Parts: C-alpha cells; structure tokens; sequence
C-alpha cells in the first residue's frame, strides 16, 4: 500500500484533482487518499448549449424558440448562467 | 404566459469509492 489516492482509472497525488466523466458529464474529482475516496464535481464547459428533448433540436446559450406542448404552446427559452439550463414558459397566442 | 422551467443539470457531485486491487 502506497500513499496516493488511486482513481478507478489512473492514480493521482494526495488531494490531487483530475477531469473524469460519469455516464456523460465531465466532473473533476478531488482524491483524499484512503477510505475517504474521491468526490467529483461538474466541470465548467466551453460550448454552453440548451437541448430540447421536445423537438430533438439543439440551441446555444442565449437563444429562444417557440414550441407547442400539452395541447398548448410554450415559448421555451434557452439559458445558461455559467451552467446550461432550459427555461420553459407558456405563451398561448 | 406561465413560467415553468424544468432546468437541465444543476451542477453534479459524485462519490465514487473503491478499494485497492491487491491482497490475492
């Protein structure tokens, strides 16, 4: 046993951080060495975008679109705020 | 006009834990 938190893939120094993806999101982990394991945290991307699973189309952070839903029509807007969220609002015309 | 906001992926924190591959 050698002092050095080893990740499920590569070994890094004590309290060292590294970029690793989980299922589909890139989270940077912070090893602790030992039974403390390592904690991952969502990393800040560069191509912030907003995807609409309602029409299967993609938009960029700071864009808007009009799509119907539930016998109605929602003017969903694409946001980001250093993250990447999708705000959906109603707008029956 | 009725706001809703279903968000997307507000941050993400895991806690992967695994022992060392040794002691056979």
């Amino acid at each position: 046993s050698k002092p050095g938190c080893y990740d499920n893939g590569k070994h890094y120094q004590i309290n060292q951080q590294w970029e690793r993806t989980y299922l589909g999101n890139a989270l940077v982990c912070t090893c602790y060495g030992g039974s403390r394991g390592f904690n991952c945290e969502s990393k800040p991307e560069a191509e912030e975008t907003c995807f609409d699973k309602y029409t299967g189309n993609t938009y960029r952070v700071g864009d808007t679109y009009e799509r119907p839903k539930d016998s109605m029509i929602w003017d969903c807007t694409c946001i980001g705020a250093g993250r990447g969220r999708i705000s959906c609002t109603i707008a029956n015309r | 006009s009725t706001t809703e906001v279903e968000d997307s992926k507000p941050k993400l924190s895991i806690h992967f834990d695994n022992e060392w591959p040794k002691e056979d």
